[PDB]
RNA sequence: GGCCGCCCCUCCCACGGCGCGACCGCUCCGGGGCGGACUGUCCCCAGUGCGCCCCGGGCGUCGUCGCGCCGUCGGGUCCC
RNA sequence: UUAGAGGUCUUGGGGCAUCUCAACCUAUUCUCAAACUUUAAAUGGGUAAGAAGCCCGGCUCGCUGGCGUGGAGCCGGGCG
RNA sequence: ACCUGUCAAACGGUAACGCAGGUGUCCUAAGGCGAGCUCAGGGAGGACAGAAACCUCCCGUGGAGCAGAAGGGCAAAAGCU
RNA sequence: GUCUACGGCCAUACCACCCUGAACGCGCCCGAUCUCGUCUGAUCUCGGAAGCUAAGCAGGGUCGGGCCUGGUUAGUACUUGGAUGGGAGACCGCCUGGGAAUACCGGGUGCUGUAGGCUU
């Protein structure tokens, strides 16, 4: 350590941008959804 | 009559904001004040240290000491019939930068700076500021669609 | 309609309040030279004409001399609205032309074994009836004792200024107000 | 929509009896000290501001071209060394505003009326109008002008008032 | 000498109006293929927005650029 | 501080396997506060709108200090 | 002679034998510093134990405490040990 | 695309519940000889590296509560200045300027600084 402290930085390595977390969810997909769920709950309401 | 105690009436101008007590933030501790600076003096009833008096509270003055943790403040105080500078020394906490002197001295770099673009150039600009000029003259275009008719409407007694 | 009037009359001397037919005659004089002439210097001697005794303060010698030994003084004419005095902390007089109203005997011997020139106000209105080569110089105005008992007050905090005793001794205004251990001291 | 107008004419219209302390000092900055005094007054946010304050106290509105030349020609004095000194001649403008341009009663109009620079100077120049009772009287000293009475902002209508008093 | 007074004219500028293109920015009431999430009609189902990707339409205070045409007791010491 | 409503552990009561009340909880609802408040005016109060300013170069310090640090002071110069 | 809230009209100041109250003390710690903890209350459990003894988990923005009245302030606090 | 150490602003960041988490890390985790502290190695302190993302933590979700922001409420309430306005009064209208707050209805649900990794 007292005859080299000099810290040598890892090097950065270019990859290639892949997401592993989910998005968030837009307006029209958040208001679609209610939109299919209300309507599976008067179609199987009707349905039995 | 009523009382001379130094906290009387100081029920909301010393208590904290709503849903604001609790630990001081620590920027408030790291902003750094030079002699001949402008403060704004605001006393926070969480650091009862070095504590403003109620009537400087709103006031603004300048830097004339700086301490381990506190300001001496040249403060104008009117005092039935005249104004005269008071010494008072202030915690931190109680004070922050007031931002009226930024702008000015932002204002006295743009104008310099136009001073030397305009020499440069050969040009004149302007530099003072002037009040709110008349509304100049224009043209309002109707569009083919004419104005709305209004009227007063009838009187209905609501509940 | 809509003005004030406690400020209309300006307080101000416009002739002198002696009756000193001599000094009368100086008013006269430079009465006219003031009006016909475009000098200031004419201007400021008519003022300190009409000026109070207290107004016109004596000018030590020793004074006239520092002040017209400043670089570009030389050969120029020292002005005094006033009495010259002799100051015996002098022992060196150089050569100097003076005009004033007044010396007194021994500094006039001093200025003239010395030299020097003493003149009136006629005959520097003869020599130089603009005011061209000459120190226009004033006595300590304030360099009087009733200025050492004037301002704030002697038994407010911070005042340094005399009090009116009638004789000066340990049992004349010391204790009270004047020591942490009779009562306060600010 | 034409320009809103720049130029106005302020004539006070209330003594000096029983004054509120704003009003008296606004009243002073417009050089109006006394009742049926007038003055010309370049309109900005400022000076707007400034003779709302003073709404019942003051009768203006927007001078025209001969509004302009019977007060400046018929009474119409300047400020020669703090004395009120009658305009009868050109020398008076041009030895006190020549330096600026005017030095005659034409330029000292058309600095008034197209007010533009110097306006300051030229307006400052001018003693205050000291104008005469309104012949024929007037409608309601107390009241503004759009309720029947005689204050406030009377935007054209003042040439008729000046008519009257000049 | 100059200007104004009536007639083909003539240039520039300003204001307003009418069209014609080009460029730019927002938008979808849009089309076509590439990856992610959604639905109790979920395998044969049905939707929802998102990235490149060029065509279509609209708006932009009525954007910028020019081009024409019409009006003015318009301006140019009343342009030549 | 007023009134209904929907549920239920009920050291609760009453009329008689019990059932209604009361209690509690939840979502609503009527009406209020000088010594209550999330919110929050109008009119108020303070400060600033340069030459005592701005921008360059240098010197001093026993204060501060990783440092050519920082802060203050002082000496020149330029810019209306 | 003093202090708290209000009066008091959103700077400060502002009166009445106006309103609601407190003071002539108390503390070797309840002064100072450090460390470690979290309080009131409630739910669910546990031999005698029950509406209130002590033990355990959970929720808990302070709804407790900080000696004196009241207002402000305060949570790995200024509270408890 | 993300994390860690130290932070700034202190909910657009909190709370309830569900889903997902590659690699580094952060953890949970194993143990008590030494340092240290306990009724209790639970916590604290220390020595580790068999297992695991179940939890913490991160990202997403909910016609979610809250929070932030905007409409509406509404030129309403209130208010500077004015009148020899009205009204028996209580109070109200107008001129001249300023101008809110619930309920109700929408949109959003951390940004970021220094240093050091992973995404090879």
């Amino acid at each position: 350590i007292r005859e080299n402290p000099v810290y040598e930085k890892k090097p950065k390595r270019e990859v290639k941008k892949k997401r592993w977390n989910r998005p968030k969810m837009s307006l029209a997909q958040k208001k679609d959804r209610v939109a299919q769920k209300k309507a599976s709950f008067l179609r199987a309401q009707e349905r039995a | 009559t009523n009382t001379k105690g130094k906290r009387r009436g100081t029920r909301y101008m010393f208590s904290r904001p709503f849903r604001k007590h609790g630990v001081v933030p620590l920027a408030t501790y790291m902003r750094i004040y030079k002699k001949g600076d402008i403060v704004d003096i605001k006393g926070m009833g969480t650091v009862q240290k070095g504590m403003p008096h109620k009537c400087y509270h709103g006031k603004t003055g300048r830097v004339y000491n700086v301490t381990q943790h506190a300001v001496g403040i040249i403060v104008n105080k009117q005092v039935k019939g005249k104004i005269l500078a008071k010494r008072i020394n202030v915690r931190i906490e109680h004070i922050k930068h007031s931002k009226s002197r930024d702008s000015f001295l932002k204002r006295v770099k743009e104008n310099d700076q136009k001073k030397k673009e305009a020499k440069e150039k050969g040009t004149w600009v302007q530099l003072k500021r002037q009040p709110a000029p008349p509304r100049e003259a224009h043209f309002v275009r109707t569009n083919g669609k004419e104005p709305e008719l209004l009227e007063p409407i009838p009187y209905e007694f609501m509940a | 309609v809509d003005i004030r009037h406690n400020k209309d009359r300006k307080v101000r001397r416009k002739e002198p309040k002696s009756q000193d037919i001599y000094l009368r005659l100086l008013v006269k004089l430079y009465r006219f030279l003031a009006r016909r002439t475009n000098s200031t210097f004419n201007q400021v001697v008519l003022k300190r004409l009409f000026m109070s005794r207290t107004n016109r303060p004596p000018l030590s010698l020793s004074r006239m001399i520092r002040k017209m030994k400043l670089p570009g003084r030389e050969n120029k004419t020292a002005v005094v609205v006033g009495t010259v005095t002799d100051d015996v902390r002098i022992l060196e007089v150089p050569k100097l032309k003076v005009c004033a109203l007044r010396v007194s005997s021994r500094a006039r011997s001093r200025i003239l074994k010395a030299g020097g020139k003493i003149l009136t106000f006629d005959q520097l209105a003869l020599e130089s009836p603009k005011g061209r080569g000459t120190v226009l110089l004033s006595g300590p105005r304030k360099g009087r004792e009733v200025y050492r008992h004037f301002g704030k007050a002697p038994g407010t905090p911070h005042s340094h200024t005399k009090p009116y005793v009638r004789s000066k001794g340990r049992k004349f205004e010391r204790a009270r107000g004047r020591r942490a251990s009779r009562g306060y001291k600010n | 929509v034409p320009a809103e107008p720049k130029l106005a004419f302020v004539i006070r219209i209330r003594g000096i009896n029983g004054v509120s302390p704003k009003v008296r000092k606004v009243l002073q900055l417009l050089r109006l000290r006394q009742i049926f005094n007038g003055t010309f007054v370049k309109l900005n946010k400022a000076s707007i501001n400034m003779l709302r304050i003073v709404e019942p106290y003051i009768a203006w509105g927007y001078p025209n071209l001969k509004s302009v030349n019977e007060l400046i020609y018929k009474r119409g004095y300047g400020k020669i060394n703090k004395k009120r000194i009658a305009l009868t001649d050109n020398s008076l403008i041009a030895r006190s505003l020549g330096k600026f341009g005017i030095i005659c009663m034409e330029d000292l109009i058309h600095e008034i009326y197209t007010v533009g620079k110097r306006f300051k100077e030229a307006n400052n120049f001018l003693w205050p109008f000291k104008l005469s009772s309104p012949r024929g009287g007037m409608k309601k000293k107390t009241t503004h002008f759009v309720e029947g009475g005689d204050a406030g902002n009377r935007e054209d209508q003042i040439n008729r008032l000046i008519r009257r008093m000049n």
